[PDB]
């Protein structure tokens, strides 16, 4: 039973999500090289493709249905908290289970643990990350429900610095029931069981990603020689 | 603490 408003919110994310994920990578030559041969090697590759990302996860809230209508704070407040855990979403697109690494066309753009650890993350967040990936890429979400789930966890209330969190929970409602109709009407079992349910489990696990990344980050960024090889848009977003 | 870059990104 989706509504013409249900699918038109559909139709909105969908066409954002391909303005703003370019699956060709094309991109990634721009970016400083990764060296894989203190020596945080991957860093400056990493950094850039982090702050690319932020770049395209702005640019997909931007066009979310209501988002453009809150307030510039609210905006800025729900885009710091959320874009590492819509990173964390969106790089499950190029996730892959053949070898549990990120795969963006070619082996330069071949990103394994190792590549997280030369970016200074310990497996305090390399195993739950790895745990994430496998268990969203095995609800093989519909692209409906995967740029879905992304905007939800933009459009979330609870973050803190919120002003119009009941404008912002109004938006996420709105969301949140187009993505159970969607489920229900457009997704067949056996994959559709509990699969709701599913997609906000990891809302969760992608809070306790976000805290575990954010301590890493502060204890990275304290040393300016790490912060020096970090991007303009990352120190914003991020912090400093 | 305030954030021109994210701002403008925002138009
Ligand atoms: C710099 C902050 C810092 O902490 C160091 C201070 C490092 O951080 C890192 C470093 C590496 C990684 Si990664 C698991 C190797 C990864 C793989 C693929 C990917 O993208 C694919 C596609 O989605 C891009 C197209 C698009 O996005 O349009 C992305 C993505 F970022 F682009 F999404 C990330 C994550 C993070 C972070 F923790 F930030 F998530």
């Amino acid at each position: 039973k989706l509504s013409e408003e249900q699918q038109h919110i559909i139709a909105i994310l969908l066409d954002a999500h391909h303005k703003t994920y370019d699956p060709t990578y094309a991109d990634f030559r721009d970016f400083r090289p990764p060296v894989r041969m203190s020596p945080l090697s991957m860093l400056p590759h990493l950094a850039d493709l982090v702050s690319y990302s932020i770049q395209k996860v702005i640019g997909f809230a931007k066009m979310i249905p209501g988002f453009r209508d809150l307030t510039s704070d609210d905006q800025i407040v729900l885009l710091k908290s959320s874009a590492i855990e819509v990173i964390m979403l969106r790089s499950n697109q190029s996730f892959t289970m053949d070898d549990m690494s990120w795969d963006c066309g070619s082996q330069d753009y071949k990103y394994d643990v190792t590549d997280v650890s030369k970016a200074g993350h310990t497996l305090e967040l390399i195993e739950p990350l790895i745990k994430f990936q496998v268990g969203l890429k095995k609800l093989n979400l519909h692209e409906e429900e995967h740029v879905l789930l992304m905007a939800i966890c933009i459009v979330s209330p609870d973050r803190p610095g919120v002003q119009d969190a009941k404008l912002v929970e109004a938006i996420q409602d709105r969301l949140s029931n187009t993505l159970q109709t969607y489920i229900r009407c457009r997704h067949p079992p056996p994959g559709s069981h509990q699969l709701y349910a599913k997609m906000i489990q990891k809302l969760a696990d992608l809070r306790s990603l976000n805290e575990e990344h954010s301590k890493q980050y502060r204890s990275l960024s304290f040393q300016p020689e790490n912060s020096m090889k970090l991007t303009p848009l990352v120190l914003e977003v991020f912090g400093n | 603490k305030n954030h021109p870059m994210l701002m403008n990104l925002l138009k």
